[PDB]
């Protein structure tokens, strides 16, 4: 039932490798759902483009803490979109943040998951309950590690950690 | 503090 997905990943132009992610669409299909559509870019949005990761950026990135990437409406933290309209309700919280290489959903309080996600660099116990777990890196935990090293404290990236590739696997 | 917010960054 579970699907699979992958990100390349370019650091100022320069590709750093390929992570593939399983979905646990079994869990939380809806919200998995909604990942494996942007990878793929085969919804229209509000606007006229298509709802897609391609080209998006990891806007803020915390040393041993998480990536956040996912805004593709103004790739700032601040935007974001789903195939289900501007937010949807959150699944459920049966998946915690117990290990590296989570994938969760980013919001600002209940019920308001767009496309923004997080990518775990360590257990975040504090985030269960209020994020939904969706998904796993299968493949490429070293190119996140690459990623890890371009944030900053306060979170700031200075190189463009970009998705220059996407798609279901 | 370590959150992971949309648009109002927190402690």
């Amino acid at each position: 039932k579970r699907s699979k997905v992958f990100f390349d990943i370019s650091i100022d132009n320069s590709n750093a490798g390929r992570i593939i992610f399983e979905l646990f669409s079994d869990i939380t299909p809806r919200t998995c759902e909604n990942f494996r559509a942007l990878c793929t870019g085969e919804k229209i949005g509000s606007r006229g483009k298509n709802l897609h990761y391609k080209n998006s950026i990891f806007h803020r990135i915390i040393p041993q803490f998480m990536c956040q990437g996912g805004d593709i409406t103004n790739g700032n933290g601040s935007g974001g979109e789903s195939i289900y309209g501007r937010s949807f309700t959150d699944e459920n919280f049966n998946m915690k943040h117990d290990q590296p290489g989570l994938l969760s959903m980013a919001n600002a309080g209940p019920n308001t998951n767009s496309s923004q996600f997080l990518i775990t660099l360590v257990p975040c116990p504090w985030l269960d309950g209020k994020h939904v777990v969706f998904g796993k890196v299968i493949e490429g935990m070293n190119v996140v590690r690459e990623m890890e090293k371009e944030g900053a404290k306060s979170g700031y990236v200075k190189r463009s950690v970009v998705i220059t590739d996407c798609g279901e696997w | 503090x370590l959150l992971v917010t949309a648009g109002l960054v927190l402690a």
